[PDB]
RNA sequence: UUUACUUAUUCAAUGAAGCGGAGCUGGAAUUCAUUUUCCACGUUCUAGCAUUCAAGGUCCCAUUCGGGGCUGAUCCGGGUU
RNA sequence: GAUGGGGAAGCUCCGUUUCAAAGGCCUGAUUUUAUGCAGGCCACCAUCGAAAGGGAAUCCGGUUAAGAUUCCGGAACCUGG
C-alpha cells in the first residue's frame, strides 16, 4: 500500500498519448458490408411508393408467436417420414389391394411462391404469409394486393428463413394455409380476425402512404435545430 | 457487433487452412533418384594434367554431371570408392562438360585409388 | 404461379415502385465491381423465358458497360 | 506539320521535374483533432535547402497523439524561424511566428504563408520564397476569411483552412541577376528540362506557328485566342492587352 | 560493429554510444529543472484558483 | 428565376481516431427561478522524457503464481471526416 | 512492371499503394496436437533494375606449355550453426 502509488493520466491533447478506444464506429468495414449498411439506408433515405413499405409493417411478436406455433402443427413431411409412410403404403397395397390409401388425408403448410400464387388465384388458401425480407421484392409485391383482390386473408412476416424453418427449407419466402383441422379451426379464426385486422383491414389506407423520406442522425438534428430556430421564436 | 475492435481497420479474418487429402496420387510413381553417384561421377578424365595431379597432388579429376554440385561430387566419390574428400573444386570446361578436381584426405593415396579404378 | 406477375411488372418501368427499384439496384450495381457474380438472377422470370434453371451450373453474372 | 514543343511537355518524357534530390513534399500536417480543437508542439530539428526550391525547408517533428513514436513533417521554413523553436499548430495554438493556425483564429491584417486553399489540403498557397497572405477581414457567419494572395488576387478560403504565421524564407532571391547562361543552367538543372528556349521566330514553319519567312517574324497576331486548339497557343494566350505596362494595376 | 565486443561501441554512460557526454549532461539539467518548474506550475495554477 | 434537403453524382483526406446530439464542470445575463442563454472544457520561459490493457480506486474469484469486470477515460446515434 | 481495380470490340492500356477482407512471427494457454479456436504485438505492400553506385570475410611465397588473390605450402578472416 505505501509502495504503490497514483499516477493518472493526462488524455488530452499534446499529452499521454491516447488510450486504446472502442474505434468501431471509425472502422474501415470490408465493401460488402458498406455496400449492404448504405443499401438498407438509401431505401429508407428515398421516398418509398406505397406498394413497397407496406412491407415495413410486419406481424407483432405475439401474433406472430402464435402464428408459427399453429403453423408449427402442419409441418411438411420430412425425408424419413416420407420413407415410413412409402414403406407403410406399398406393403400394404401389395398384400391387400388397396387403393393406395393405407395413408389419411395430410394436412401439412403449403409453401412455394408458384403454389400459394396459384392457390390464393383459386381461393383455396385461408392464411397466407408473406415474408418481409424477399431480396428480389418483385416476387411478392403483388402478393398483398392479389389477397385482398380474392379476399385472402394475408399478414406480412418477418423471416424467409423463418418460413424456412417452417417448411424445411432454408427459406421459403411464403406460407399457406388451405386447410386445418377441426380442433385448430378455431385458433385459425381468431389468427385469421387478429391478421386482418392487422394487414387486410388496412390496405386501402397504407396504399396511400408513402415510405421512406428518413433523413439520417445528423440530417436529423440539423433540421430540429433550424425548426427549433425559425419555426420556435 | 457490440466488440470494441480498438483499431479501425479492419483485416481479413484468420480461417482454417485445410492441407491437401487428394483422392488420386498426382504422379503415381515416385522418380528414382535423378542424381546418383554413378552419374553424379561420369568418369575419370584421363588427360596428361590429371594425371599428374592424381600422381603428385592426391587430386582425383573426374568427369561429373553438370547438374551435381560439390556435396554431390563429394558424397558420390565417398559412396563409388570409399574414400573421405578433403576437397572438391569444380569448373565448366569450354565443351560444356563439368570437370573436378576432388582432392582426397592425407589417409588416401589418389594413384591407388585410381589404379583400383583402373585408369594409371 | 408468380413468374407472369413478375412479367406484366416488369413492363411497368415507369412505375412508381420499379423506378424505386432500379435507382437502389443501379446504385449497388454501380458499387459493386464492373463484372461479378450475381448470387442468383434479379428477375427470375425473364432468367426462365432465357432459359436459367435453378440448378447446379447455371451461374448468373452481371456485367457494367459504358454507353 | 510537326508537333510543337509546348505540345510534347505534356507527355514528360523528358519534361518531368528532376526530384532525385528534394527533400520531400512541403504539406502541413494531416488536419486531426489535435490541430482541429487544440493545439500540438513540435520542435524544429533541421532548416535545410531543397533541390528546385528557393525557400529552405524545415523539418518539424511532433508526436504521435495515438501511437508512441515521432512524426516528421515537411513545412516551408518562414522568416525567423529557428532550430530548436517549438512550433505550435492548432485552433489554439498562439500568434508566433512559424505557428500553425486556421485561417479564422487570427486577426485582420495577419500575414500567413503555406495556406490551405481547402481545410485538410495541407498547404496551397504562398509557398514560393518571400510569398505571403494578408488576412482582409473575415465573414463569421458561414465562416470565411478574405485573404489576399501574393497575386494581388482576393480569395474567400474557409475559416478552417491554415496558414503558417509569417513570410516564407528565402525573400529577395530575384533581386539578384543570374549573371550567366551557366548559372541559369544550373537552376534549371534541378527543376525541369525548360531552358533554354529557341524563339519560335527562329524555327522553320514546321516546328512553329512563328517559324519561316525570309525575316524572323510572326506574321500574324501574337495574341492567340483562349478557344484556340493545341498547337496554335504559342505567344500570348487570351490576351487581354499587349505593350509596355503604364500606370496603376489592381483593376476592379 | 557486429565482429567486436560491446566495450568497443558503448561508454559507460546514460547513452552510452548514442549522445556525447555535454548533451547527455544537458538533457539531464533540462529534464530536472522542467520537472521542477512543472511542480512549481502546478502550484501557481492551483494557488490562483 | 431564386432558394432549401441529401441519398444519386462529383471533389479531397485519413492506419477511415475522436463526428453529430446531449450531459458534467469552470467564472457570466435572468427566469414563469419549471425552464431559457454565451464561451471554454487537463498542454506555451527551456532542442529533456512521455510506449507494455496506465497507475490508483472498486468489485468478483483463487491462492503461494494471480486472473477478470467497472471506473480511471460521461451517455446516445454505428453517417470515417 | 504484375496484383486489387478501372478503360478498351480486342490485341491489350492505365496505374504501383492505388475506392482491396492484401499478414506471418513471438508466445501464455492448447499440449484430447505446443495447434485452428483462443490471452496478447506489429505492414500505407509483388517483383525486376548497377560485373564502374551500396556491399561480410585472404594474404604472402612457390607452382603450369597454357590456371591462380581460385592450385600447393604457410598464415588469417567472415557468415551460419
Ligand atoms: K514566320
Ligand atoms: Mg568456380
Ligand atoms: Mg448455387
Ligand atoms: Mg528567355
Ligand atoms: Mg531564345
Ligand atoms: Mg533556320
Ligand atoms: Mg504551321
Ligand atoms: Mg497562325
Ligand atoms: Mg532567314
Ligand atoms: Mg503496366
Ligand atoms: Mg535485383
Ligand atoms: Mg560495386
Ligand atoms: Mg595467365
Ligand atoms: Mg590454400
Amino acid at each position: 500500500n505505501p509502495l504503490t502509488h497514483s499516477t493518472p493520466k493526462n488524455f488530452g491533447i499534446g499529452q499521454a498519448v491516447q488510450p486504446k478506444r472502442n474505434l468501431s464506429r471509425y472502422v474501415k468495414w470490408p465493401e460488402y458490408v458498406r455496400v449492404q449498411r448504405q443499401k438498407k439506408i438509401l431505401s429508407i433515405r428515398l421516398k418509398v411508393p406505397p406498394t413497397i413499405a407496406q412491407f415495413q409493417y410486419t406481424l407483432d411478436r405475439n401474433t406472430a408467436a402464435e402464428t408459427f406455433k399453429l403453423f408449427n402443427k402442419y409441418r411438411p413431411e420430412t425425408a424419413a417420414e416420407k420413407k415410413e409412410r412409402l414403406t407403410k403404403e406399398a406393403a400394404a397395397v401389395a398384400e391387400g389391394k388397396s387403393k393406395q390409401d393405407a395413408s389419411p388425408k395430410p394436412y401439412a403448410v403449403k409453401y412455394g411462391l408458384n403454389h400459394v400464387v396459384a392457390l390464393i388465384e383459386n381461393k383455396k388458401a385461408k392464411l397466407v404469409l408473406i415474408a418481409n425480407d424477399v431480396d428480389p421484392i418483385e416476387l411478392v409485391v403483388f402478393l398483398p394486393a392479389l389477397c385482398k383482390k380474392m379476399g385472402v386473408p394475408y399478414a406480412i412476416v418477418k423471416g424467409k428463413a423463418r418460413l424456412g424453418t417452417l417448411v424445411n427449407q432454408k427459406t421459403s419466402a411464403v406460407a399457406a394455409l388451405t386447410e386445418v383441422r377441426a380442433e385448430d379451426e378455431a385458433a385459425l379464426a381468431k389468427l385469421v380476425s387478429t391478421i386482418d385486422a392487422n394487414f387486410a383491414d388496412k390496405y386501402d389506407e397504407v396504399k396511400k402512404h408513402w415510405g421512406g423520406g428518413i433523413l439520417g442522425n445528423k440530417a436529423q438534428a440539423k433540421m430540429d435545430k433550424r425548426a427549433k430556430n425559425s419555426d420556435s421564436a | 457487433a457490440l466488440k470494441v475492435r480498438t483499431s479501425a481497420t479492419f483485416r481479413l479474418p484468420k480461417t482454417l487452412k485445410l492441407a491437401r487429402a487428394p483422392k488420386y496420387a498426382s504422379k503415381a510413381v515416385p522418380h528414382y533418384n535423378r542424381l546418383d553417384s554413378y552419374k553424379v561421377i561420369e568418369q575419370p578424365i584421363t588427360s596428361e594434367t590429371a594425371m599428374k595431379k592424381v600422381e603428385d597432388g592426391n587430386i582425383l579429376v573426374f568427369q561429373v554431371s553438370m547438374k551435381a554440385n560439390k556435396y554431390q561430387i563429394k558424397k558420390a566419390v565417398k559412396e563409388l570408392y570409399e574414400v573421405d574428400v578433403l576437397k572438391v573444386n569444380t569448373l565448366v570446361r569450354p565443351n560444356g562438360t563439368k570437370k573436378a578436381y576432388v582432392r582426397l584426405t592425407a589417409d588416401y593415396d589418389a594413384l591407388d585409388i585410381a589404379n583400383r579404378i583402373g585408369y594409371i | 404461379g408468380a413468374y407472369k406477375y413478375l412479367e406484366e411488372l416488369q413492363r411497368k418501368k415507369q412505375s412508381d415502385v420499379l423506378r424505386f427499384l432500379q435507382r437502389v439496384r443501379v446504385w449497388e450495381y454501380r458499387q459493386k465491381n464492373v463484372i461479378h457474380r450475381a448470387a442468383r438472377p434479379t428477375r427470375p422470370d425473364k432468367a426462365r423465358r432465357l432459359g436459367y434453371k435453378a440448378k447446379q451450373g447455371f451461374v448468373i453474372y452481371r456485367v457494367r458497360v459504358r454507353r | 506539320g510537326r508537333v510543337i514543343r509546348n505540345q510534347r511537355k505534356g507527355a514528360g518524357s523528358i519534361f518531368t521535374s528532376h526530384t532525385r534530390l528534394r527533400q520531400g513534399a512541403a504539406k502541413l500536417r494531416t488536419l486531426d483533432y489535435a490541430e482541429r480543437h487544440g493545439y500540438i508542439r513540435g520542435i524544429v530539428k533541421q532548416i535545410v535547402h531543397d533541390s528546385g526550391r528557393g525557400a529552405p525547408l524545415a523539418k518539424v517533428v511532433f508526436r504521435d497523439p495515438y501511437k508512441y513514436r515521432l512524426r516528421e513533417e515537411i513545412f516551408i521554413a518562414n522568416e525567423g524561424v529557428h532550430t530548436g523553436q517549438f512550433i505550435y499548430a492548432g485552433k489554439k495554438a498562439s500568434l508566433n511566428v512559424g505557428n500553425v493556425l486556421p485561417l479564422g483564429s487570427v486577426p485582420e491584417g495577419t500575414i500567413v504563408s503555406n495556406v490551405e486553399e481547402k481545410p485538410g489540403d495541407r498547404g496551397a498557397l504562398a509557398r514560393a520564397s518571400g510569398n505571403y497572405v494578408i488576412i482582409i477581414g473575415h465573414n463569421p457567419d458561414e465562416n470565411k476569411t478574405r485573404v489576399r494572395l501574393p497575386s494581388g488576387a482576393k480569395k474567400v478560403i474557409s475559416s478552417d483552412a491554415r496558414g503558417v504565421i509569417g513570410v516564407i524564407a528565402g525573400g529577395g532571391r530575384v533581386d539578384k541577376p543570374l549573371l550567366k547562361a551557366g548559372r541559369a543552367f544550373h537552376k534549371y538543372r534541378l527543376k525541369r528540362n525548360s531552358w533554354p528556349k529557341t524563339r519560335g521566330v527562329a524555327m522553320n514553319p514546321v516546328d512553329h506557328p512563328h517559324g519561316g519567312g525570309n525575316h524572323q517574324h510572326i506574321g500574324k497576331a501574337s495574341t492567340i485566342s483562349r478557344g484556340a486548339v493545341s498547337g496554335q497557343k504559342a505567344g500570348l494566350i487570351a490576351a487581354r492587352r499587349t505593350g509596355l505596362l503604364r500606370g496603376s494595376q489592381k483593376t476592379q | 560493429y557486429a565482429t567486436v565486443s560491446k566495450t568497443h561501441k558503448t561508454v559507460s554512460r546514460a547513452y552510452g554510444g548514442s549522445r556525447c557526454a555535454n548533451c547527455v549532461k544537458e538533457r539531464i539539467i533540462r529534464a530536472f529543472l522542467i520537472e521542477e518548474q512543472k511542480i512549481v506550475k502546478k502550484v501557481v495554477k492551483e494557488q490562483t484558483e
